[PDB]
């Protein structure tokens, strides 16, 4: 038997063709971009995590998520890695 | 004229061939 | 917004009395403060009495669900749909017995008057004879598409309710024998969603209504 | 041809037309009809080319369908929703 | 076409000594013919409690239909628990009328009435039966229709019929010799003793005899325009407990 | 309604947050967190993925390779700090000119 | 000169198609499809390597049908598929869901009025028959093998041209009509049609089956049968022929091993149990009942309704369910000839009979065979014990 | 389908409340004219006596109708 | 294969049977004795001619099945009977039609540099005959 595998695939495809619609992608490129949200994922919540036990802080939150961003991103990208997480969070609790 | 194929001829020719058979039959009789 | 949101607030938790419901039925069809399009949200999201509706404010009610004519120029006229969805509401929720056929005569209420003239011919002396020939005569009549089925509605509590007459049943015949509308009028909804918040706004204070 | 309308409408329309005077109506008397509806509406947009209270009651006295303003709107409240036909009754 | 249902009366009500009363409250003069009948009597079904007293009522203001030639029978006998039942034919509501007249006035109540399929044998039994001016017996055939509808698993078997021509039911009749109720006599047996089958114990749901009558688990429905009298002596005898 | 078109994001937030409580990082969990993390990661991707279109644009064809992933993740001064340790599956090296 | 050939598209209703299309799974869509753009291409541009890339990531997403199937009608062959393409969807359908479908039997004789076993080779078969059939009609034929069964199948289709149309030139599809053949045996089974197409069909297989002697198709049932399984064991050449019902044992053959079988296991030394039979009737005279001859009572119907006690195939369903069956009882009393006709109707009309005699409804030992099921899927009258199938 | 969705059929097929009541009574008179062909089809089937009204009475109220009006 | 008594002629006649349909056990039955099958010799002659037209089939199976195990030809298929059989030698393939015992056609369908009209001719020939001779003359002609 195999059981159904986690991917990210369908969002990835969707985003591209917000962005090039004319554009395809190859099956190997595919599960290098499948595999790199996977490993971003990790190494942030890790990192978030191991922050708030430093912070002797029970609950892992959005603060938490931010300062973990922006220590392990390089400066140019955490800074649109921050506005886009801020906005997106503010567009959320707007709700 | 009127076109039409229900009712009131379909039941003729059934009639028709029945009686066509009786009549094949009767031919047959010493009387 | 900041208006609604007060009626909002208030009806969630404080209801909205009789008076209350009659003042701002008012509102609604005297007043532009409140846009079209919420009168239709207003009326089934805070529209939430501490019981039944006594009679002088259905009374009241009905003058909004009029028409105007060549005669009733001057009246103010609540716009039909509204007139619907308050119907609708009144469905939620002894002369108004022969008030109420009058309203089904109209033909975007008419559905949801059924059950309103319904739960008026309650007893075997509510009903009477006469009344279904203006319930046969919309029925048969082109442009009430809700007529057949909804009179037949109001047709098969008669005969039954009745109990003596002479053969209206035959008349129920002469309905439109698909009886398409007929199936859903007899299945009518609640709105659960708004019932559940009526079910605390029915228990937070009082029992008995 | 765009023009046709729906053998259904013309059930649907008629079917309330039934309990006036009852008209049974096979198939292909239901294709006629619907065939031949093509024929009335263009002799229709020649009795009427144009829409006017005065010229859509002479219309209908020329049709034989009423004889008066009176018998139209009487024709107009027995064919046409209960609102409506006071909305009509605004416009004579 | 000459459908009936019938109903049950709890008390011998006297119809005649009411009749006014009535005819003002239908707007109208309905008739009331009286016969005492001795419908039974063959020796083996008895020659007293015969005495079944008939009353035919009819609400014709015409008689171009079944509903304005809509008519009722009522037939009682005193020796009888339940004395009385009531049969009408038609869909006229004036039969409801009538109907509300005698339960408000004789104090009288009423329910409708059902068949049990020995019942409905009977029935057919009584059907064919016809008896001279001499005060003889005889019987005229017609081609039974035995019409079953069972309940099984899956709809495994939905329905099923057995139908005997006039020259088999006449012939098994015979074979049983002179009898008078050939259907419960000869005609059912036969059937068991050849499939194996309890025609009494299975779904009946009618007896068809073809051109004269079909009798239901409801109704009775006729080719005359009358039930004979030994159709309504049936009846009654099943009214009872 | 889902809490992705809630958002305004594409990538499932939902799954972010039950893979939250599969990766046993914390016991309770801010309800912002799983948002603010989707948001940032659909933003890494758009962003590397746009990089690869504009190479495959680059390269003359329609359909991202590995090649175009590879040259645009090393050319990006960046994401190659981000990445510094990725190598790209048939994904090559970048020349000395 | 008229014969059509693959690469030719009819024409047709879209929705219909597309309605028949959806009933098909992912899977053997995604294989259809690979193998169509195989042998034929498509207006796709790209490798069959590029549309299995294409297609796989479309189903690791997990898209609809609804997208495949869209596809498949408006882009990658869009004027419309071909004569070959629609044979095969039809063929699919009748294997994925057979109880659709309805049969009739036929039965092929010579002169002398004995059996004559067809033997068919495919290829001389069907090339005499589309060469006799193009002569009156455009004809295109399409024949396999059931997956399960060994029956070979056929599949044919008539065309004509064309209500009116400019020079478009087309041909305007037509109902199928299917024909099967057992390996070994002198019967044939055919779709259930009267048209005066299916008819110049039927004729046309009568007459090049032939070769060496004359040929010709004897209808040996009226009422149709569906679920080309159950028809195959009814009348295939099989064991299960001629010993229906109660005699479904011998069919089966399991009871009895070969004579060098090891003595201590051979089952007559171990024997088995039974019950006994009452004849004396009590049936129509009348819990006060104990567990152990009920169940035996139980058993006694399940063998004179199945057969065997295990009941070889609910314990009321029957091997092959009967819909319909009319019988006519003769016997003659007194010298007088007395008819009985008795007609079923259901889904399994010998399980109900058989449900009846589990309530007590009807006495066993004396339901008849053929009410039983014996002689089954036959109409037919009984005159001196002996059963005769309906002409 | 409504008798104002008659009126909309018209309205389709020609191209606000005086331009609405023209149409409405537009459609009554689409609608009453119908009526007027279906009623005239019953009267020849009167003629013809049989169970129902067959296409060709249609048809004849249809030319009636044109050489009355 | 089991047989009943008329009721009335006191005489034999075919009820039920498992045997096959293209043995049409209901004719030899009625050719047994002009089909007044009576006696329990008249019933083992019927019995004895469809055990023989049995034999008759698994004779065939069991030196086709044998022919198949030492790999004197490669797979084939068999219709029920055996009696149209399709096989693969070694490349060139062989349709057959055999009656009991015997070859009666034979059809060569392969296409080979050596494999001539005059010589697929005389192999399609050679092939004919009782059925005992067809594993020496095919072993013969393996080239």
């Amino acid at each position: 038997s195999k059981a159904r595998k986690e991917t990210y695939s369908s969002y990835i495809y969707k985003v591209l063709k917000q962005t090039h619609p004319d554009t395809g992608i190859s099956q190997k490129s595919m599960s290098i971009l499948n595999s790199f949200v996977n490993d971003i994922f990790e190494r942030i919540a890790t990192e978030a995590s191991k922050l708030a036990a430093y912070n002797k802080k029970s609950t892992i939150s959005a603060r938490e998520i931010q300062t973990a961003v922006r220590l392990i991103l390089p400066g140019e990208l955490a800074k649109h890695a921050v506005s886009e997480g801020t906005r997106a969070v503010t567009k959320y609790s707007s709700s | 004229k009127q076109r039409k194929d229900s009712h009131k001829e379909v039941e003729r020719r059934r009639r028709e061939n029945i009686n066509t058979a009786i009549n094949v039959l009767s031919d047959l009789l010493p009387v | 917004k900041t208006t609604l949101s007060l009626l909002y607030e208030k009806s969630k938790q404080y209801g909205l009395s009789s008076p209350q419901l009659q003042a701002l039925v008012r509102l609604l069809c005297e007043t532009s403060i409140i846009d079209t399009v919420t009168k239709v949200y207003i009326v089934e999201n805070c529209f939430l009495p501490d019981g039944y509706l006594t009679k002088e404010l259905l009374l009241e009610i009905i003058n909004h669900l009029g028409t105007p004519t060549v005669f009733s120029r001057y009246r103010i006229q609540t716009p039909p749909v509204l007139q619907s969805a308050l119907c609708k509401w009144l469905v939620h929720v002894n002369i108004s017995s022969s008030i109420w056929l009058h309203l089904w005569q109209f033909s975007f209420l008419q559905k949801w008057i059924t059950p309103l003239v319904i739960w008026q011919a309650t007893t075997p002396v509510d009903v009477k004879p006469w009344k279904l020939s203006i319930i046969k005569r919309c029925a048969m009549h082109p442009g009430y598409r809700d007529a057949p089925g909804s009179a037949t509605l109001i047709l098969q509590r008669f005969q039954c309710l009745v109990g003596a007459s002479s053969q209206i049943t035959e008349s129920i015949i002469t309905i439109n024998c698909n009886r398409k509308t007929l199936k859903s009028h007899r299945n009518l909804k609640l709105d659960a969603h708004f019932l559940s918040i009526l079910k605390r706004i029915l228990s937070r204070a009082h029992p008995a209504n | 041809s765009i023009k046709p309308l729906q053998i259904m409408d013309l059930k649907h329309l008629t079917r309330q037309f039934l309990n006036e005077n009852r008209i049974i109506l096979p198939k292909q008397t239901w294709s006629t009809i619907q065939e031949e509806s093509l024929n009335i509406m263009d002799f229709l947009k020649q009795k009427i080319g144009t829409l006017q209270k005065q010229e859509l009651v002479d219309s209908f006295i020329d049709m034989g369908i009423i004889n008066n303003v009176d018998d139209m709107f009487e024709l107009a409240h027995e064919l046409l929703p209960l609102e409506l036909q006071s909305r009509i009754e605004s416009y004579l | 076409p000459y459908t009936w249902k019938f109903l049950g009366i709890s008390k011998q009500l006297s119809l005649e000594n009411g009749i006014a009363k009535l005819n003002q409250l239908l707007n109208l003069e309905v008739d009331l013919d009286i016969q005492t009948i001795r419908v039974p009597s063959d020796p083996d079904g008895g020659t007293a409690a015969d005495e079944y007293i008939r009353y035919e009522m009819r609400l014709d203001i015409s008689n171009l239909d079944e509903g304005t030639y809509s008519k009722f029978i009522f037939l009682g006998n005193s020796k009888m628990e339940v004395p009385m039942f009531l049969c009408y034919c038609g869909t006229d509501n004036r039969n409801e009328v009538v109907l509300q007249w005698l339960k408000a006035e004789y104090g009288v109540i009423m329910w409708p009435i059902k068949f049990e399929q020995k019942t409905m044998i009977k029935l057919a039994d009584a059907s064919i039966v016809h008896v001279t001016k001499e005060n003889i017996e005889q019987i005229t055939w017609f081609s039974s229709k035995l019409y079953f509808e069972p309940e099984t698993q899956d709809k495994n078997l939905r329905q099923f019929s057995i139908e005997i021509p006039r020259e088999s039911c006449e012939g098994l009749a015979l074979g049983y010799g002179n009898t008078m109720h050939p259907y419960n006599d000869a005609i059912v047996p036969y059937i068991y003793n050849e499939t194996g089958m309890a025609v009494e114990r299975l779904p009946l749901t009618s007896v068809i005899l073809a051109g004269h009558t079909k009798i239901m688990r409801e109704s009775i429905v006729t080719s005359t325009r009358s039930l004979r009298n030994r159709v309504l002596a049936v009846v009654l005898q099943s009214i009872q407990f | 309604q889902s809490r992705s078109a809630k958002a305004g994001l594409t990538f499932p937030v939902g799954r972010v947050h039950r893979l939250l409580r599969r990766g046993n990082y914390a016991q309770r969990i801010g309800s912002g967190a799983p948002v603010y993390l989707t948001a940032v990661l659909e933003y890494l991707a758009a962003e590397i993925l746009e990089l690869a279109g504009n190479a495959a644009r680059d390269n003359k064809k329609t359909r991202i390779i590995p090649r175009h992933l590879q040259l645009a993740i090393r050319n990006d001064d960046e994401l190659n700090k981000l990445l510094g340790n990725v190598t790209i599956a048939q994904g090559g090296v970048l020349p000395n000119i | 000169e008229l014969r059509l050939e693959d690469n030719y598209v009819p024409t047709s209703d879209t929705l219909v198609v597309f309605k028949q299309l959806m009933k098909l799974p992912v899977t053997v869509l995604y294989d259809l499809t690979l193998s169509w753009f195989a042998k034929f291409g498509g207006s796709f541009d790209g490798d069959i390597y590029l549309l299995t890339e294409t297609l796989d990531l479309l189903i690791e997403k997990g898209v609809r049908r609804n997208v495949i199937v869209n596809r498949i009608l408006y882009v990658y062959w869009p004027d419309g598929l071909n004569v070959f393409q629609l044979a095969e969807i039809d063929c699919h359908l009748m294997i994925s869901k057979p109880e659709k479908f309805k049969w009739l039997p036929s039965k092929a004789l010579r002169g002398d009025g004995k059996p004559y076993v067809v033997k068919l080779q495919p290829a001389k078969f069907i090339e005499n028959l589309q060469t006799d059939l193009a002569k009156i009609y455009h004809c295109h034929v399409y024949m396999f093998k059931h997956p399960s069964l060994p029956v070979l199948i056929t599949r044919i289709q008539l065309f004509d041209s064309n209500l009116d149309k400019f020079q478009g030139k087309p041909l305007i599809s037509r109902r199928p009509y299917y024909v099967a053949f057992p390996l070994n045996s002198p019967i044939i089974f055919h779709s259930v049609d009267k048209d005066i197409y299916a008819r110049l069909v039927l004729q046309s297989i009568s007459r090049t089956i032939s070769e060496r002697e004359t040929i010709i198709f004897k209808p040996v049932q009226k009422i149709p049968v569906k679920s080309i399984h159950n028809i195959m064991t009814l009348l295939g050449p099989s064991r299960f022929a001629e010993s229906m019902g109660p005699w479904e044992c011998y069919a089966s053959a399991n009871f009895e091993r070969s004579p060098l079988h090891d003595y201590k296991k051979h089952q007559g030394l171990t024997g088995k149990k039974v019950m006994v039979r009452e004849f004396d009737d009590s049936f129509l005279n009348d819990g006060k009942e104990e567990p152990e001859i009920r169940r035996l009572r139980l058993e006694k119907n399940m063998i004179k309704f199945k057969g065997s006690a295990n009941g070889v195939m609910s314990r009321y369903s029957s091997l092959v369910p009967i819909e319909k069956v009319g019988f006519t009882l003769k016997n003659e009393i007194n010298s007088r000839i007395i008819t009985i006709k008795l007609k079923f109707n259901g889904n399994d009309i010998f399980g109900g009979l058989h449900e009846l005699c589990d309530k007590n409804l009807i006495n066993i030992d004396k339901v008849p065979g053929w009410l039983a099921g014996e002689n089954g899927s036959f109409s037919g009258t009984i005159m001196n014990g002996d059963f005769q199938r309906e002409q | 389908m409504d008798t104002e969705a008659l009126a909309n059929y018209l309205l389709r097929q020609l191209s606000s409340s005086q331009e609405y009541n023209k149409k409405l009574l537009l459609a009554c008179g689409f609608q009453a004219i119908l009526r007027k062909i279906l009623l005239d089809a019953r009267t020849r089937a009167t003629a013809e006596g049989l169970r129902e009204v067959y296409p060709y009475h249609i048809e004849a109220a249809t030319q009636a109708f044109l050489d009355s009006q | 294969v089991l047989l009943k008594k008329r009721i009335k002629s006191n005489s034999w006649f075919l009820f039920k049977h498992t045997i096959p349909s293209f043995i049409d056990v209901q004719g030899i039955f009625d050719d047994t004795n002009g089909g007044l099958v009576i006696s329990h010799d008249d019933a083992y002659l019927f019995a004895k001619r469809v055990f023989l037209q049995l034999v008759e089939v698994q004779k065939r199976r069991q030196i086709f099945k044998d022919l198949e195990a030492k790999k004197i030809i490669h797979d084939l298929d068999l219709d029920l009977e055996s009696s149209m059989v399709s096989f693969f030698v070694k490349d060139i393939k062989v349709e057959l039609f055999v009656k009991q015992n015997e070859i009666v056609s034979c059809s060569i369908l392969d296409d080979i540099h050596d494999f001539s009209q005059n010589n697929k001719s005389k192999w399609e020939i050679a092939l004919l005959g009782s059925l005992d001779d067809l594993e020496l003359k095919l072993n013969h002609s393996f080239a």
